[PDB]
């Protein structure tokens, strides 16, 4: 009888939140990586990343400030393997271990995931569409990619991607120097996602801002919205379509209001979709292109290209990245 | 100090949060 | 454009003996050579002479004629 | 500023005799590099032993000398170490270890030559960097 | 610690057959705002 | 244009499409091996031009000696030919079905194929289909067991094809693998070291999958079941979609890190292998020099060659000691109690290790699209892409949307029971 | 015969040719032409030593339009210029046509923001959008103007290519450290705000269409009186006021603030050029460094990143900067042990 | 109907310039060296 009480109050309206079933993980979880994360930044010890007995310390109270950093990633011992409390011994040792970067990590993805789901679930309960679930998931499969898949794919969580802002920029160059993402077409087609997603909600609310209702109770010293019993909305369309059809071509402009959201939405979510497949794809070595020679067989004699300026960069940092922690001549992860 | 200055501030925009979701101008329909 | 001249006849009658003839006369502009005088774009016979493992380089700003006729001396 | 015939005007025996080799062959030179080598020896570069390189002048100083088309053949054939004091062909590409080294089964004296011959004629080209790949370090 | 490990598998559990359970659920199955089918 | 969505309920033409899509997975099975042993060269490295079935044609020990690239060519050419005419077969069935004309009319017919929200036909069909992977699977135990081998890469020397015999039936370890953790090294499935293992885990499946099929052709669905689940066509999609997905996952880092199901002799090495080769590697070489590989001191304090893991054993140091739980052939016989026995190392080292070592460590998984072989700063004269790089690229990205799908396809069957159709 | 030519020139026709029509077409096409032109047919190594087009075989990628050499500084050296002497041939060899991409190029971009003034006054909406505008066209002064000049010449601006732009990136992080700057940050919050906005706009309108609007139920079609609009912002109001907390329902906001996030951004980002530009940078933290020489057991990532740095300067800049002619020994190049 | 500005010009001004540089790169292609 209980049972039955319980769950209708899981299920509707509550005036804060809704709760539901996905919500019933991603509360607790989300929760323990907050407080946990909130700490490690705020006092954190050192942390050796790559199993070498060279601590790297981003708190704040260890001389830091918000840009130089925060949770630094496991350590490449413990690097691949699961390395929760219960496994270790004192906490002194674990914070030595980069035990904060793991427990963060696993809650946040599994309650990150389940705030996707609640968006779902959502919809059931107000009879919506099943959209928002959908585009909610290029970044969280993102999240996954860069905090998952490869320290999945390259052997230890360690060199993730740091929790701090700084380790975020390390992570990025480390990464080109590694992988050379810039000259690959799925990091290539996110430049275009965003750029793109830039270049159209800056056209959209753009248009639909200069478009609007002229004459609605809008003087020159108040200017008051509009709320659903709105029939008519705040723009006319027609002159929307009007403008940037003359700005270049009719087929240009959109002619309706579905196929104007649809693609705010398609050009976005479909460009993040491929960068996080990139990273994921690098994950396991298949790196970005590179045309590194192109020659004059006259004498053999070679022609730097472009991209070879690129590689001359790319080159610099291979060399001192992880300074002091390889033994081989190559490295081969 | 640097300290509590990052810390100052960022309580504040925890603040912030709730005194903006849970006390925030209701939003009706009563138009 | 709805497909307008898109479906009759005459418009691919002067374009099927135009556009071939621009595709070709373009192609003869790089199979003669032109392109290279013209735009002066060294060939691979004329990148370094052979065993000059040095770069042309400009330095002068009111010499960048005289000095590029002095890279072309040389090669020959 | 092509590709010229002293070029290809490299040293055959170590007493003073020379060959000038042709186009058609500098290229099958690559192709061989690049089908049983390059894969550990890149650009000229031992990628398993990084202080012996593949350079002109480093072959000089080996035992029996290098700098020449037959001392390479014979390496080719058989290993020697750079001193002559081990039989690395249970270690070293060697057509006496076809059986271990498959790619070298179908090989032949023609083609050994010619991979030969790539070896010398390209640090006239590359110069420095074919050494310890400067352009590429 | 292990008397830690052994708590937290009983929380985490605990919240999972509150999913499971949850779905499962003759009680409040799939119920819709639009149409409910029992 | 939903042109495929227009077809939801027609199921006379679902068949004619399903059995279209299905000639075409066929055909590729026959271009490919065609096209491969065409491009194919005898004695070099399967995995050095760019090939994926062969691979796994000489995995169920089809046709190879001692780890020895093929001996007898042929039994590539049967597979291209077969599979290549098995999609004309169908290639006629799929049109045919497809545009001669629709179904369920017909009585007899109706009797021996019915349609949705029929949970007995469902449940009926579905069992069908499950009688069917049962014999398939069971056939691959027949293949090692009474006929042709299989490949086992382990124990000894070579290890060419090799018949087996009484697999790991016991009734504890095959579900074992399937309750041990999925980190570090150890992975449910991939967990997988005896070729043993694998058969019997087959034997098995069969049996529960018969014992399946059989079990929802007589029986129709529970109340818990139907209170769950929901009955529409699209709904069951949503169900074997997101099915797939965490296989695709499965699978891809499944090829990563090889079983002997996967012999890294034909796939290439592992991601591991190149690092830990390149660690043995070195130690000869160093050895060689008179080198004492016990006292090394890196820059770091912790040795050049060999140190720890947290469980206390020898493993190779450098950045390859985070897969000091890797396995192979090669590395294990210098194996021992505690780890690494620093006496065979100096002692008992043959030569033909330092190959294998060599040689991975040379072909490392590295590579780019321009199919530039090492790290990314290589010089274009070398071409590869370790194949598991190939599957598991490739196979990761539709797992992903496909994931994408099983959300999209889900949250409609939502809109149908009640929400937008 | 003035207001004749005004409609004549104004008149409406597929493709709007208004008083503006004149800087933009002949500017827009020939910036063009030039890119395009070189692109496929000029060689930039006698002023950069590297290999600009398709004649010498780069890809698409590889291939672009090269900047002059340093040794001219800013002098704009038009055909007739005192330097090209009208020789055309040279005057590209030089690379004459960076100049003339970005100054056709940059009136382009005053034509095309002029064009959307017309348009407004014609229509008779507001030129709101003009002034959306304004951001890239400031990225592109910052960038391609502003910068060149505070340096050593126009040799150090962008390069007119794909690869030749991201050679400009990494050259940025290793002098400038550019990813330190704030205004970088700000200009990167933006751009990722558009795009997230982008995709919850879009998907919530899309995914609280009012239902039935369609019994066949796809959803392309509209009409003028279709005044209400196909979806609920009462609805989509409590979604995301339940799953994200927060929500202001009113039209008119949301697409303005989709304004201002893009936008606001790309203009700091100008600024934080304009900086450069005088290599006055964002690259240090004193009180780190500081503690960073007196004490070495202690590292941050701030620290880990000044090292990549370095390594990028040392390598990449005696073949990236032909002028100086810089020799660097081997040995002398900073490296990590065993790379 | 005629030819015109927008229509005629617009299109070829674009649209020719291409094929010459589709055909001059077509003979790129094909060079040796
Ligand atoms: C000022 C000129 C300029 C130009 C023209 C470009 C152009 C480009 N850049 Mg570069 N860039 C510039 C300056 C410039 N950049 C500067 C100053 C920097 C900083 C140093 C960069 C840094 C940069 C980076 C880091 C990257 C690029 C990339 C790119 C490419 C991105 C593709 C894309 O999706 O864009 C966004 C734009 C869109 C998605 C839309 C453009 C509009 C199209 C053409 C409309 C098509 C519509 C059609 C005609 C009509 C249909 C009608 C409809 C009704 C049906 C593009 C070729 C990326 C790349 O992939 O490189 C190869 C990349 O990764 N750029
Ligand atoms: C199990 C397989 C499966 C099946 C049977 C279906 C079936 C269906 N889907 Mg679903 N889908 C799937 C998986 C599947 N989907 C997955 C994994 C995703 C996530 C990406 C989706 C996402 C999806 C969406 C977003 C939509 C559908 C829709 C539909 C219906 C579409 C009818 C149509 O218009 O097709 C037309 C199909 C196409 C034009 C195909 C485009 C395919 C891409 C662009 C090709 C890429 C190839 C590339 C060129 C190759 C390069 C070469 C390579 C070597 C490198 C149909 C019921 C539609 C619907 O409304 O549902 C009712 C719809 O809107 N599906
Ligand atoms: C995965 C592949 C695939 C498949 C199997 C189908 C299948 C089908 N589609 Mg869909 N479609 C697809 C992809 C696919 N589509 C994609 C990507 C799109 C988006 C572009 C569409 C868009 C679409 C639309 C818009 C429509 C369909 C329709 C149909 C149905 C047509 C039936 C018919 O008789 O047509 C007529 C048949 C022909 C013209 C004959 C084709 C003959 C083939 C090529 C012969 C091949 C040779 C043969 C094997 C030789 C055998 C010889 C023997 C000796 C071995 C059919 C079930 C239609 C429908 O309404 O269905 C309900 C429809 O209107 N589809
Ligand atoms: C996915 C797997 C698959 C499945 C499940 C099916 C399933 C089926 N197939 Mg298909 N098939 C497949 C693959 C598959 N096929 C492939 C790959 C091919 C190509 C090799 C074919 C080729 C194929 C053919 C060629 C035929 C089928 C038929 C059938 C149906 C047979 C049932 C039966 O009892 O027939 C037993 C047969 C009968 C009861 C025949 C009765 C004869 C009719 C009524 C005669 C009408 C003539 C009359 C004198 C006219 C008077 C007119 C007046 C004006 C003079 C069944 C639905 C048959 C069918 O659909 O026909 C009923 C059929 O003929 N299949
Ligand atoms: C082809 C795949 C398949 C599918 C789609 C189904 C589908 C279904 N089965 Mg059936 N089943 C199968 C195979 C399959 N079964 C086999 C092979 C057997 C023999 C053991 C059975 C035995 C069986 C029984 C005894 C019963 C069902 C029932 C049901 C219904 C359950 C409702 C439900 O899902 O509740 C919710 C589901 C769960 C709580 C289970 C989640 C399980 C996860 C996803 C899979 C774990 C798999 C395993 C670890 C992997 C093997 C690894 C290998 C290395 C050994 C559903 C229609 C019930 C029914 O229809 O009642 C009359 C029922 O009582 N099935
Ligand atoms: C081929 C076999 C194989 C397969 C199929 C997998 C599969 C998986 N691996 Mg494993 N792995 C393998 C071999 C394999 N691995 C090997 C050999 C190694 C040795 C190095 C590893 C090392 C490894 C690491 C280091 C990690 C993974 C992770 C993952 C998961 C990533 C997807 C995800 O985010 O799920 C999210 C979860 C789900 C979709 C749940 C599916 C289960 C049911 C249907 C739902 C239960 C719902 C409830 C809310 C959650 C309870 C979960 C419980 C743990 C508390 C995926 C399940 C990652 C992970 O998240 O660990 C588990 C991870 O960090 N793997
Ligand atoms: C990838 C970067 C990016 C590109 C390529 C891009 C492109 C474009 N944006 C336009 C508009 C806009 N963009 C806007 C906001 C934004 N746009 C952004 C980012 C971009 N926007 C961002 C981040 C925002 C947010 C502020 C607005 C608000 C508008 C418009 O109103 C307008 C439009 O109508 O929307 C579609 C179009 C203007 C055409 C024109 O004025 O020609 C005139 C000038 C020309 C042709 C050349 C000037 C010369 C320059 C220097 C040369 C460029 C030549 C290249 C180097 C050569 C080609 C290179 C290849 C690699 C592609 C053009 C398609
Ligand atoms: C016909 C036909 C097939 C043409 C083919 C064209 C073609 C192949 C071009 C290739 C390359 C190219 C860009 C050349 C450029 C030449 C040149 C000088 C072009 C001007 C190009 C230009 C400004 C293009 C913009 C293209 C475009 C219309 C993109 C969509 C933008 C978008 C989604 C805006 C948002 C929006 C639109 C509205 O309309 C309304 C109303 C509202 C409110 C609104 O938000
Ligand atoms: C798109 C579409 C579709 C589809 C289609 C399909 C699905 C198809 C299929 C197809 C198929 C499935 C096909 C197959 C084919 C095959 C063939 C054509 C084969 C051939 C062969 C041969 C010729 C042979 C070979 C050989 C041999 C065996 C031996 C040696 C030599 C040789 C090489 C000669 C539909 C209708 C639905 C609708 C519309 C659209
Ligand atoms: C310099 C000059 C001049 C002239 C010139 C010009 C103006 C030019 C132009 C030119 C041009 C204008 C050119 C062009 C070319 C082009 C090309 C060659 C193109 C191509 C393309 C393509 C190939 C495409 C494709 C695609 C696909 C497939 C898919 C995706 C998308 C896309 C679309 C990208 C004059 C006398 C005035 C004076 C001054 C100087
Ligand atoms: Mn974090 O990292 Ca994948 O590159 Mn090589 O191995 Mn370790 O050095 Mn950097
Ligand atoms: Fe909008």
């Amino acid at each position: 009888n209980l049972w039955e009480r319980f769950c209708n109050w899981v299920t509707s309206t509550d005036n804060r939140l809704y709760v539901g079933w996905f919500g019933v993980i991603m509360i607790p979880t989300l929760l323990a990586a907050t407080i946990c994360f909130v700490i490690a930044f705020i006092a954190a010890p050192p942390v050796d990343i790559d199993g070498i007995r060279e601590p790297v310390s981003g708190s704040l109270l260890y001389g830091n400030n918000i840009i130089t950093g925060a949770v630094v990633p496991s350590s490449n011992a413990i690097g691949l393997h699961f390395y929760p409390i219960w496994e270790a011994a004192s906490l002194d040792e674990w914070l030595y271990n980069g035990g904060p970067y793991q427990l963060i990590i696993f809650h946040f993805l599994l309650g990150a995931s389940c705030y996707m789901g609640r968006q779902w679930e959502l919809s059931y309960r107000l009879g919506m569409r099943p959209w928002i679930c959908v585009a909610y998931s290029a970044p969280l499969a993102s999240a996954f990619a860069v905090f998952l898949i490869y320290p999945i794919g390259q052997g230890s969580f360690s060199d993730g991607m740091p929790l701090g802002i700084s380790g975020t920029f390390n992570f990025m160059i480390v990464f080109q120097a590694e992988h050379n993402i810039l000259m690959h077409p799925f990091h290539q087609l996110g430049v275009a996602g965003v750029f793109g997603g830039a270049l159209f909600c800056a056209m959209h609310g753009s248009l639909v801002t200069s478009s609007l209702i002229r004459e609605t109770t809008e003087t020159e010293s108040a200017n008051y919205g509009y709320k659903f019993g709105q029939e008519e909305e705040t723009y006319n369309i027609v002159a929307a379509h009007g403008y940037f059809g003359r700005l270049i071509f009719q087929y240009a402009s959109f002619n309706n209001s579905r196929s104007l959201h649809f693609f705010l939405a398609a050009w976005p979510v479909v460009g993040v979709w491929f960068t996080a497949l990139g990273i994921s794809t690098m994950a396991f070595n298949l790196n970005g292109f590179n045309f590194n020679h192109s020659v004059i067989d006259a004498k053999g004699n070679v022609i730097n290209t472009w991209a070879d300026i690129i590689n001359r960069a790319n080159l610099g940092m291979e060399v001192m990245h992880e300074r002091n922690a390889h033994n081989f001549p190559l490295d081969l992860a | 100090m640097e300290t509590i200055t990052y810390v100052f501030i960022f309580a504040c925009i925890i603040a912030l949060f709730f005194f903006a979701i849970f006390f925030r101008e209701p939003p009706r329909i009563t138009k | 454009p709805f497909s307008d001249i898109i479906t009759s006849v005459r418009y691919w009658v002067i374009h099927s003996i135009t556009i071939p003839a621009l595709f070709i006369a373009g192609w003869l502009f790089v199979s003669t050579g032109l392109a290279y005088d013209v735009f002066g774009t060294p060939r691979p016979d004329s990148y370094y002479a052979q065993e000059q493992r040095s770069i042309p380089l400009v330095t002068d700003r009111f010499e960048a004629k005289q000095q590029v006729e002095t890279f072309l001396e040389q090669l020959k | 500023a092509e590709l010229t015939p002293e070029v290809l005007t490299v040293p055959l025996n170590s007493e003073g005799k020379t060959i000038t080799l042709t186009e058609k062959q500098y290229l099958e030179g690559k192709r061989l590099f690049q089908y049983a080598c390059a894969s550990c020896h890149v650009g000229g570069i031992t990628k398993t032993n990084p202080s012996l390189d593949l350079r002109t002048e480093t072959l000089a100083l080996a035992t029996p000398p290098r700098d020449n088309i037959e001392g390479l053949v014979d390496y080719m054939k058989n290993p020697t170490t750079y001193d002559g004091e081990q039989e690395i062909a249970e270690v070293h590409p060697s057509l006496r270890s076809a059986d271990i080294f498959p790619k070298m089964r179908n090989l032949t004296e023609k083609d050994l030559v010619a991979i030969a011959g790539h070896i010398l004629v390209e640090p006239k080209i590359l110069g420095d960097k074919w050494g310890g790949g400067k352009v590429y370090y | 610690m292990e008397t830690l490990k052994i708590t937290v598998y009983i929380v985490v559990t605990f919240f999972v057959l509150l999913f499971v359970f949850g779905f499962l659920s003759g009680d409040p199955a799939r119920n819709p705002k639009r149409k409910d089918l029992e | 244009w939903a042109g495929n969505a227009r077809l939801i309920n027609l199921s006379g033409k679902l068949l004619g499409a399903h059995v279209a899509h299905a000639g075409l997975i066929v055909f590729w099975a026959g271009a490919m091996t065609l096209f491969e042993l065409a491009h194919f060269i005898p004695e070099k490295p399967m995995y050095e031009q760019g090939l994926i079935l062969i691979p796994h044609i000489a995995t169920l020990g089809w046709g190879v000696g001692p780890g020895g690239e093929v001996v007898d060519t042929f039994p590539f050419f049967v597979v291209g030919v077969v599979h290549l005419i098995s999609s004309a077969v169908l290639g006629f069935g799929g049109v045919y079905h497809a545009i001669r004309g629709p179904e369920t009319l017909e009585e007899y017919s109706s009797f021996f194929g019915y349609d949705w929200k029929d949970k007995n036909k469902m449940t009926t069909i579905l069992g069908f289909h499950l009688i069917v992977l049962g014999i398939g699977a069971l056939l691959l135990v027949a293949k090692a067991m009474f006929f042709g081998g299989l490949y086992d890469t382990w124990a000894p020397g070579g290890g060419d094809v090799r018949v087996i015999t009484n697999p790991t039936l016991d009734p504890r370890v095959i579900f074992g693998y399937l309750l041990k953790s999925p980190f570090g090294g150890e992975g449910w499935i991939v967990s997988v070291n005896n070729l043993e293992d694998v058969v019997g885990g087959h034997i098995w499946i069969g049996l529960i999958c018969i014992a399946g099929g059989i079990w929802h052709i007589l029986t129709t669905p529970f109340g818990w079941a139907r209170r769950a689940f929901i009955w529409s066509g699209e709904a069951y999609l949503s169900y074997s979609l997101g099915a797939l997905s965490m296989m695709g996952f499965i699978a891809t880092c499944f090829v990563w890190f090889n079983n002997t199901v996967y012999p890294s002799e034909f796939y290439g090495p592992t991601g591991p292998e190149a690092s830990q080769a390149q660690a043995m590697t070195f130690l000869i070489r160093d050895q060689k020099l008179g080198a004492n590989v016990g006292s090394a001191q890196g820059p770091t304090g912790l040795g050049k060659y060999l140190m720890r893991s947290p469980t206390g054993e020898i493993i190779f140091g450098g950045e390859t000691m985070r897969f000091w739980d890797f396995r192979g052939p090669w590395l294990e016989p210098l194996r021992g109690p505690n780890g690494l026995d620093l006496n065979k190392i100096k002692n008992d080292i043959q030569p033909w290790q330092e190959r294998r070592a060599a040689e991975y460590m040379t072909h490392a998984p590295l590579g780019s699209l321009n199919s530039v072989g090492g790290v990314a700063t290589e010089i274009n004269s070398v071409n590869f892409v370790s194949p598991r790089s190939w599957l598991a690229t490739s196979h990761f990205v539709l797992a992903f949307f496909f994931l994408v799908g099983h959300l999209w396809h889900a949250g409609r069957a939502r809109a149908a029971a009640a929400g937008f159709e | 015969w003035f207001d004749i030519l005004d409609d004549w020139l104004k008149r409406d026709r597929f493709v709007f040719v208004g008083w503006s029509g004149i800087l933009l077409f002949p500017c827009a096409y020939l910036a063009l032409g030039g890119w395009l032109t070189g692109t496929t047919f000029v060689t930039s190594w006698y002023t950069h030593g590297l290999a600009s087009s398709y004649l010498e075989g780069c890809n698409f990628l590889t291939v672009a339009v090269s900047t002059p050499a340093n040794s001219m500084g800013h002098s704009l050296l038009l055909l007739w210029g005192p330097e090209a002497q009208g020789d055309f041939t040279r005057w590209c060899q030089l690379g004459g046509l960076w100049t003339f991409i970005a100054l056709h190029g940059a009136f382009g971009l005053i034509g095309f923001m002029l064009r959307q003034f017309e348009i407004a006054r014609l229509v008779g909406v507001r030129p709101y959008n003009a002034i959306a505008f304004s951001a890239p066209i400031a990225v592109f002064v910052s960038v391609f103007l502003i910068y060149p000049l505070g340096q050593s010449s126009w040799f150090f601006a962008p390069s007119f290519g794909v690869a030749a732009i991201f050679r400009f990136l990494l050259f940025f992080q290793g002098f400038h450290n550019w990813t330190l700057n704030p205004f970088h940050m700000m200009g990167v919050a933006g751009v990722l705000g558009g795009a997230l906005l982008c995709a919850i706009h879009g998907a919530t309108v899309e995914n609280t269409l009012f239902q039935d609007g369609e019994g066949a139920s796809t959803f392309r079609a509209f009409n003028p009186t279709q005044a209400e609009e196909t979806y609920s912002m009462v609805t989509a109001n409590r979604f995301w006021s339940q799953i994200f907390g927060i929500a202001f329902s009113n039209k008119r906001w949301l697409h303005f603030f989709m304004l201002f996030v893009p936008v606001t951004g790309l203009w700091m980002s100008a600024i934080g050029v304009v900086g450069l530009a005088l290599n006055l940078r964002s690259y240090d933290f004193i009180s780190q460094e500081i503690r960073a020489a007196e004490d070495p057991e202690f590292e941050t990532f701030y620290t880990k990143n000044l090292l990549l740095n370095e390594g990028i300067r040392a390598w990449m800049a005696p073949q990236d900067q032909p002028h100086e002619n810089f020799v660097f020994p081997e040995e002398v190049l900073p490296r990590g042990n065993a790379l | 109907y005629p030819i015109f500005t927008v229509r005629w010009v617009a299109v070829h001004t674009l649209a020719v310039p291409t094929i010459f540089f589709l055909g001059a790169i077509a003979a790129m292609q094909f060079i040796q060296r």
